[PDB]
């Protein structure tokens, strides 16, 4: 239960030291950066799927064109 | 003993909150997301390439199976 | 503004720190350790039959490809 | 750098709210619930690792079955 | 041009043979066991054809399963 | 020179063409069609079950790609 | 048996329809011409052989080579 | 019956064995030994390339699997 409250740190912590800062430049700047940062990350790991995805499945079509 | 803690949290507060605001603001934000816009960039390439590839896989595996 | 806030959080230190130091202590942690160790004993069995087997699996290979 | 900042609340928090907890039971039940809890995902990676690895391997002891 | 002649001797040889021998009975007994021979040739070439034809299309259907 | 040889291929073209018309007749090609045609009716065998897996083979590999 | 001896045609005409041949000019054309008959044969299917053993082999090296 | 045809068996036998054996002998055999030779030394070509390729192809198998 430490963690829980340990996360309730770092929740209303992040949650006023966005709100205390400006809220014109930054709601545009972190947003931005906020939202970028998951999308690069999310697509990082659509790479990792993939590029498995292509692998294996090149194995087979390596597999139909040999005979 | 918490007092000695609790406002120290207090003292870095204000001394990063409306100080960064001004001159190290736009020199870190601005430079960090227009590495992380490149890096966008840069995956939005490669997730591209292998789901095009993904369909050229796909498609060359319906024709040498029927075929 | 600060000041409603690191106080409630002062609040909750001593309201969880010597409350549940207490009788809801190892009424959490001893049950919690006790599934935890239970999974790490199910972990420990199947990276055992993973390991075995991969070292049945690169056995068999060695024989196979020399024969 | 805000959560360079968000971070320093997160470590030096845990660090205060384990020192401040008893010294003497929570030394032998924290240690072990971290120590476990490591341990733990440790092994679940090393499983979906030798999941594949088996996988792929089977694969190829197939092929040499075959013919 | 040896041969040529020499299955010269292997063609006329047979056709007489055939048709001197009792033209009742072996019209049925030899047409027969022609005809059957060759049957069983084909089937056997048929059947070493499939043999692989499953092998190699076996190996692809455990591709698709593994993973 | 080839008198001595021609002669004597009609020597045996009479020793076994009405000789074994008779009794050695349906003494071996009714025993050999026997065996003939059990093995055809066992090669049939065969490449029914061959034919009929490469039916079952190449209808999971459908079921299987498209999904 | 009628085979048995129609054999019997192809083997002892051949026999002789060499053995009349020519001895001096024939005894090193036949030879040569015979045994590479056999030996271009030979190697035709061991060619067949290496061919499948190759791509079959050449299937197992893509296998290793993709993760 | 067989004395028509035994016979004409014998007209062919001189006819083509006294006759061919001055003129057209070594206009055929010395050019099918020719193409023959040609395609020996065509298989010999094949046949090398499959076994040094297949002892390249085994020699990569033996490091990739070690490695």
């Amino acid at each position: 239960s430490i963690e829980q409250l340990l996360e309730r740190q770092w929740s209303e912590g992040q949650q006023f030291l966005l709100e205390q800062g400006t809220p014109s430049d930054i709601l545009g700047m972190l947003k931005s950066l906020h939202q970028l940062q998951v999308e690069n990350r999310r697509l990082e790991e659509q790479i990792k799927n993939l590029t498995a995805k292509k692998e294996r499945l090149q194995l087979l079509n390596a597999q139909l064109s040999v005979p | 003993a918490l007092q000695k803690l609790l406002e120290s949290f207090k003292i870095q507060y204000l001394q990063f909150l409306a100080y960064t605001k001004t001159p190290q603001y736009k020199a870190s934000l601005q430079e960090l997301l227009g590495q992380e816009k490149e890096k966008n960039a840069q995956l939005l390439g490669a997730a591209q390439q292998l789901l095009s590839h993904c369909q050229a896989q796909k498609e060359e595996i319906r024709r040498l199976f029927q075929q």
